[PDB]
């Protein structure tokens, strides 16, 4: 009964009560999301505040078991997850000021408006209307106007708020023994005391910089090709040896290059595979899509759906008036309640999103036997990677022609393969330099290596050097161009998009070999192979029980 | 002939909790096992001592019917030689068990939208239970070394909790009604047992 058995007895009671309260809160939130009313809002808010209060109470109660004499690594993991103060280490004045600036930055980003210089009564927001210009337009002057005015009229309002946000977050982080907010964020990949699978919080920077060094030869050739193809759409504006102007890239920031496909398609006379009309001509409905997805998942040896999944899920848009947030998600309400919320049409993209979301559902069904605190991916990048490899495998012509959506012969050619691979590289590869550079800038800013009178100087230096894009108008220290992105002004970490992109492919390569694939990797289809299902299930069922370096080894080696 | 009143311990409109399980002793009568075996799917029907087929030619002194309600994934614990929060603090079966067990799903009966907190179970206790022991005490379990004087708080918890049964649960978190029969033959020459065809 020394100090350890008391911790176990405490954790049992916590598990029970937290499971109940979490089910209640999640059910309320689901009810609100699938049926938007007024009463539902406060009905969900009540359960939410109750859950948050219970969590804070248990967190403060759990400090009375020191972490030093607990020997079981599972108990230590749970107690360490429950003991973290987070905020509330600050004063009351300071905490309230922090929440105020967070909400102010979010509201500035959400409702900022810019309008025409020649008709000032025509103001456009960002979402419906600015990043439509940026995605569709081909007018150099209009793109430049949108790009400049968004950063000049809304970006400049976030600078004095971000400067304060940095200080307050750094204080909150150092009061938990972390040296800055950047280290607090990197603390998600840390492992301690396993003797073979350890991982430090400062090693992540080294791994990121050492893996990025091998992508530069491919990103450089993609950059050169895209520059050569853009020199025909905007002649006399691009230089054949310089960077790319930052407003010609496909959206407001250049995060993905996926909208330059129409300009840079290799063989424009070969339309790529699109089994959409073959679906409507075969009378496919929202239920047939998910039945096919479930059959695909059972093919590799994974279980069926839970039979409550078919009754409680909202697979179609509710017709008359039942307004719901039509955003596809997988819900894990708890106690064995798995659901899917999406308003599916009959297309090809929804045929892939079905697989992507049922991947999440299968991950959730896998580790449902773990203690409540240890139900999540091994780290922040595992869940979406497990989701993405499913849509990767289910969109190959070998799978589509075996379902019945392609002609039984359908001779393929290498030109269509190049079309497909370039459409993929404009999204997967075009976003790795951006992600790396942005998170590097934020790390160096939180650390103090960039004084606050050199933020924009270093931002655009690193943009010209690492990413390879140049600004069309000089920006002094009255701007804040980072904060004009959603993840920067809404306080989200950004490295989970870099690591996931890697893990994803690793998983695929480890699952292609178990299924004994022969040709190129981009033609893999893991269906009908149970060894791949087993290699995947050996990692899905761990949750956070084991360090992420171990779970990764259970698949890749 | 007075038949066995199996129609009550099976049709009880309100079952008992697992920490306080119901026990009904059946006296000298004729035992009709053919009313339940032909009855229903019976998600669980496991017989250990006798074979489930020949209940109609063997006889025993008296039979006990123990009735309660547990979660779905705890039915596996109702078996001789099992460990768990149910087989340790709520209901125990001796390894030389001679009766048998049956269980079925009752989601449409014992579950209500909003929570059915009328079903309890004990998850804290000082020591394991003995075979067929029943404990209803509500003393505040003391975890640490400091006495807690009959109040809840740090290192002293309430020993009983509730199944928040709801209809939107998964098989395994849903209510299951369990009835276990237990046979006995001490010395009685002529006792209650099954019927013969005449
Ligand atoms: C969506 O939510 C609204 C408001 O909560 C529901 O509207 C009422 O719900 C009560 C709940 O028992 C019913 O008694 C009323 O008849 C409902 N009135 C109307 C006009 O709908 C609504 O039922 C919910 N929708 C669904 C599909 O459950
Ligand atoms: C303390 O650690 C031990 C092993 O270090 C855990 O023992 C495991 O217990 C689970 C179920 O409780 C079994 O499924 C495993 O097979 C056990 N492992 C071994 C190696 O015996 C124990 O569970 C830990 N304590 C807690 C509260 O989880
Ligand atoms: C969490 O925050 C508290 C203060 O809010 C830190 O201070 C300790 O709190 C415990 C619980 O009341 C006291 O017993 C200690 O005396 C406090 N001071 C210490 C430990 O120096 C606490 O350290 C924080 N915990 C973590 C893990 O950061
Ligand atoms: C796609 O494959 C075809 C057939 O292999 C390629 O056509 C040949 O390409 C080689 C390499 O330049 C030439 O030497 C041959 O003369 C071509 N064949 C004919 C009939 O002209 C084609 O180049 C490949 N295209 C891509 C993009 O990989
Ligand atoms: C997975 O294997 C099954 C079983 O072989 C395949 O289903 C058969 O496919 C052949 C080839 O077209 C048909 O002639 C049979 O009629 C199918 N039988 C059934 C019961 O479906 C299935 O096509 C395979 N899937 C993949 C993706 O390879
Ligand atoms: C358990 O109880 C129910 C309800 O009391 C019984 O259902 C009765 O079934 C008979 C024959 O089918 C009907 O005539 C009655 O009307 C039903 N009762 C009600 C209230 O509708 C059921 O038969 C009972 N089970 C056993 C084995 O006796
Ligand atoms: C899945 O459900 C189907 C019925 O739709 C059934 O035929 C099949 O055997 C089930 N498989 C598993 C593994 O549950
Ligand atoms: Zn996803």
């Amino acid at each position: 009964s020394t100090i350890e058995e008391q911790a176990k007895t405490f954790l049992d009671k916590f598990n029970h009560e937290a499971e109940d309260l979490f089910y209640q809160s999640s059910l309320a939130s689901w009810n609100y999301n699938t049926n938007i009313t007024e009463e539902n809002v406060q009905n969900m808010n009540n359960a939410g505040d109750k859950w948050s209060a219970f969590l804070k109470e248990q967190s403060t109660l759990a400090q009375m078991y020191p972490l030093q004499e607990i020997q079981n690594l599972t108990v230590k993991l749970q107690l360490q997850a429950l003991q973290q103060n987070g905020s509330s280490v600050l004063s009351e004045d300071k905490s309230k000021r922090l929440n105020t600036i967070l909400n102010t930055m979010s509201t500035i980003y959400s409702t900022g408006k810019v309008c025409n210089p020649d008709n000032p009564q025509e103001c456009l927001l960002l979402e419906p209307g600015l990043n439509e210009i940026m995605a569709n337009s081909l007018d150099y002057n209009e793109r430049l106007w949108a790009w400049e005015s968004w950063r000049s009229e809304v970006g400049k309002q976030l600078r004095p708020l971000y400067e304060e946000y940095v200080v307050l977050k750094n204080e909150m982080a150092r009061a938990n023994h972390y040296e800055d907010y950047g280290d607090y964020w990197r603390g998600d990949y840390e492992v301690n005391g396993v003797d073979g699978y350890d991982y430090s919080r400062g090693q992540l920077i080294e791994d990121v910089e050492h893996t990025f060094e091998e992508i530069k030869p491919l990103y450089e050739h993609l950059h050169a090709y895209v520059r050569a193809k853009l020199m025909n759409a905007y002649p006399s504006y691009i230089s054949p040896i310089g960077c790319l102007p930052a407003h010609l890239l496909g959206d407001m920031w250049g995060r993905f290059w996926t909208n330059l496909y129409s300009l840079t398609v290799p063989f424009g006379q070969k339309p790529n595979i699109d089994v959409t009309d073959a679906m409507v001509d075969q009378a496919w409905d929202a239920q047939r899509i998910f039945k096919e997805a479930e059959k695909f998942f059972v093919s590799v040896g994974l279980p069926n759906m839970t039979q409550g999944f078919w009754e409680n899920s909202m697979l179609t848009d509710p017709g008359n008036v039942q307004k719901a947030v039509c955003h596809p998600t997988a819900w894990d309400l708890g106690k064995g309640d798995f659901r899917i919320l999406m308003c599916t049409k009959v297309t090809m993209d929804d045929f892939l999103t079905a697989h992507h979301e049922m991947g999440h559902i299968q991950y959730d069904m896998a580790y449902a036997a773990q203690p409540f605190l240890l139900r999540n991916g091994a780290n922040e990048g595992f869940h979406e990677a497990v989701g993405e490899i499913m849509s990767l495998s289910a969109a190959t012509p070998k799978h589509l022609k075996s379902i019945g959506l392609l002609s039984p012969d359908f001779q393929e050619d290498n030109e269509t393969e190049i079309n497909f691979l370039l459409k993929q590289a404009l999204t997967i590869v075009g976003t790795l330099p951006f992600t790396y550079m942005l998170e590097k800038w934020r790390w160096m800013v939180f650390k103090g290596e960039i004084p606050k009178d050199q933020w924009m100087k270093k931002w655009w230096e690193m943009k010209r050097e690492i990413v390879g894009v140049v600004e069309p108008v000089p920006h002094d220290e009255t701007y804040c161009d980072p904060a004009s992105l959603f993840h920067v002004s809404n306080d989200y970490s950004f490295i989970r998009y870099y690591t996931r992109t890697l893990y994803q492919f690793q998983f695929q390569e480890a699952l292609c070999q178990a299924a004994k694939h022969e040709g190129p990797l981009h033609k893999c289809d893991i269906s009908n192979s149970t060894e791949a299902g087993q290699k995947l299930f050996n990692m899905l069922r761990l949750g956070k029980s084991e360090p992420w370096t171990l779970a990764l080894e259970n698949v890749v080696g | 002939t007075n038949l066995c009143p199996f129609d009550e311990v099976f049709n009880a409109t309100r079952f008992a909790s697992v920490y306080a399980w119901n026990r009904k002793r059946i006296s000298n009568c004729v035992a009709d096992y053919s009313v339940l075996y032909n009855f229903a799917p019976f998600f669980a029907f496991k017989c250990y001592g006798v074979s489930p087929t020949k209940l109609n030619d063997l006889c025993f002194t008296n039979v006990y019917a123990d009735s309660f309600v547990i979660r779905g994934n705890e039915v596996s614990q109702i078996a001789p030689g099992q460990t768990g929060n149910i087989a340790d603090y709520n209901y125990k079966l001796p390894d030389d068990f001679t009766g048998c067990v049956i269980a079925w799903n009752s989601n449409k009966l014992d579950s209500k939208v909003g929570g059915n907190y009328n079903y309890l179970y004990r998850l804290f206790r000082k020591s394991n239970l003995k075979p067929f022991e029943r404990d209803i005490s509500t003393e505040i379990y003391q975890a640490g070394n400091k006495p807690c004087n009959g109040v809840a708080g740090f290192n002293c918890y309430f020993p009983l909790r509730s199944y928040g049964f709801r209809p939107t649960y998964g098989v395994g978190h849903q209510p299951y009604r369990v009835v276990v029969l237990s046979f006995e033959l001490l010395h009685a020459p002529a006792t209650v047992c099954g019927p013969k065809k005449s």
